[PDB]
């Protein structure tokens, strides 16, 4: 109920899913206490980044399409091409390698 | 009356343990933040080494 | 007017720490492009070395 | 009494609807135009019964 507008509305058009929200609710008091999904039910803290980055992204991307002035659309453009460039380098750097490993397992099953 | 420095002392003690566990809540996003550059310094020590 | 503080007291300071977070979790990807760099020397020496005997 | 607005900043923190010619918050808290807007719409509608 205390929450600021922006986050009352983020999380409104957002939908229901429990992720997205507790990525908001994290990113309003830095970390989120969900419950823990095994049987032994507890409360523990999970920070922001151990969110996917592509869910962080997809909620700045929204902020900017809340607030698309020329300074936050640029940023997000910025953050962007930084995230498709270099993330998504070490994205094909990530699948390619596993394969690449798996090469290498291969290999030592080979010699 | 009483009551109700019971109930200011109390908040004043939830803001303390508050305070406490923001401080809490900063050394273990440092701790995590810690353990990521550290393994992966000395994981790029180790490589170098291989 | 109010939109304006909302823009510079509430949005604005959600979007430096966004930003700082942001430029962490930047440093935090390229430190995972390095190392998987790093492991992708490994593997390519491996693997050609072994081929190579 | 009555100052033109930058159609640049206008545009940016205002979501316009040109089928209604309503003006709206973008993030759709609700201002002084909701208030104003639902009540009189409200009371037209009270008025209908």
């Amino acid at each position: 109920n205390s929450s600021s507008g922006t986050f009352k509305a983020l999380s409104a058009v957002f939908k229901d899913d429990p992720q997205i929200q507790r990525l908001l609710y994290a990113l309003e008091n830095g970390s989120v206490l969900m419950e823990e999904e095994s049987n032994n039910q507890r409360r523990k803290t999970i920070f922001v980044e151990d969110f996917p980055t592509d869910l962080i992204l997809k909620v700045m991307a929204e902020v900017t399409d809340l607030w698309p002035l020329t300074e936050f659309k640029q940023d997000y453009d910025q953050l962007y091409h930084n995230y498709e460039q270099l993330s998504s380098k070490l994205r094909f750097i990530k699948k390619e390698v596993l394969l690449q490993d798996d090469r290498l397992k291969t290999m030592s099953q080979y010699h | 009356i009483t009551l109700e420095k019971d109930i200011k002392n109390l908040k004043h003690d939830i803001n303390e343990k508050t305070q406490i566990n923001e401080k809490l809540e900063l050394e273990l996003s440092e701790a995590n933040s810690k353990f990521e550059l550290s393994k992966q310094e000395n994981e790029r020590l180790l490589v170098a080494q291989r | 007017e109010r939109s304006k503080l909302d823009l510079i007291e509430e949005v604005e300071p959600l979007v430096r720490t966004l930003g700082d977070k942001l430029r962490k979790s930047m440093g935090r990807m390229q430190r995972e492009l390095d190392t998987l760099q790093q492991t992708y020397e490994l593997n390519d020496l491996r693997l050609k070395k072994n081929i190579s005997m | 009494l009555i100052k033109d607005c930058n159609h640049d900043e206008a545009y940016l923190l205002f979501k316009v609807n040109p089928e209604k010619q309503s003006v709206s918050r973008r993030d759709g808290k609700e201002g002084v135009f909701d208030y104003v807007i639902k009540r009189d719409t409200d009371m037209k509608r009270n008025r209908r019964l």
